[PDB]
């Protein structure tokens, strides 16, 4: 949104589990919401590439 | 906006511990049926 | 009076449990969607 | 009391159709269980729709 | 200010929830976990 | 005899757990006036 996001606004999204939270914040921008899948940095590189 | 930000904090702050509370309890309970079912060493 | 049997108060003792994790559940929930919703 | 409620979360918020009652669906009534504990997000249903779809996704799975 | 009487009212009602499911739950240990002892004839 | 001894220790954890259970209705509730008054509009 404006600030950098400090790890409290950063979550991580369950898969599975009833999740209406994370679904009514679909239009919400401040949350960040990711896949408990930190990317390797070789992926890193190659997604660049 | 400050005032946001300080009662997320706090209901963060809350809601660990009732969580562990919670596991407390439940630590608590699960001895006392064991304890009554099949009794361990100790 | 006597010690009485010990089935029915451990199917109590698995509804204690029962109770403690919607309780966790709950609130834990519950602060999320507040926190979601409103404090945005 | 509690006809009230689950008949709005079932009619008026998730318009769902009269067909599809509780008997049609038991994760139905298992998400009913949670979804009249927050009166919240009930003017965007289209969250509790999206909601119940993916959960009656992931109930349909093969393993 | 009605979105800070939802967050109010919401706050509220789990707080007074939360009691109320404590005060269920004790209310069981107490009377179901009674019948060890056979207090009630 | 273990068995009488095992079922009074239960029976004092139980009696604690329901102790605690009041403490955390109690608490609960005074978290929830200390955000009221302090932060709640």
């Amino acid at each position: 949104d404006r600030q950098p996001l400090n790890p409290a606004n950063i979550e991580a999204r369950h898969h599975g589990v009833s999740d209406v939270p994370r679904l009514g914040a679909m239009d919400a921008d401040e949350p960040l919401f990711v896949d408990d899948y930190r990317a390797t940095d070789d992926e890193w590189t190659l997604q660049k590439v | 906006r400050v005032r946001k930000r300080y009662l997320r904090q706090e209901l963060r702050d809350l809601g660990h511990r009732v969580q562990t509370y919670c596991e407390d309890l439940e630590g608590r309970v699960s001895e006392a049926e064991a304890l009554l079912n099949q009794q361990c060493e100790l | 009076v006597l010690t009485q049997n010990v089935l029915s108060a451990l199917e109590i003792l698995r509804l204690v449990r029962l109770d403690l994790r919607q309780l966790a559940q709950s609130v834990q929930d519950t602060i999320q969607h507040m926190r979601f919703l409103y404090l945005l | 009391k509690r006809d009230e409620k689950h008949r709005h979360v079932v009619n008026v918020v998730l318009e769902l159709p009269t067909e599809i009652s509780e008997a049609t669906h038991p994760v139905l009534a298992t998400m009913l269980s949670k979804y009249t504990r927050m009166s919240s997000l009930f003017n965007d249903k289209c969250a509790f729709k999206l909601d119940l779809l993916r959960m009656v996704a992931v109930s349909r799975t093969r393993r």
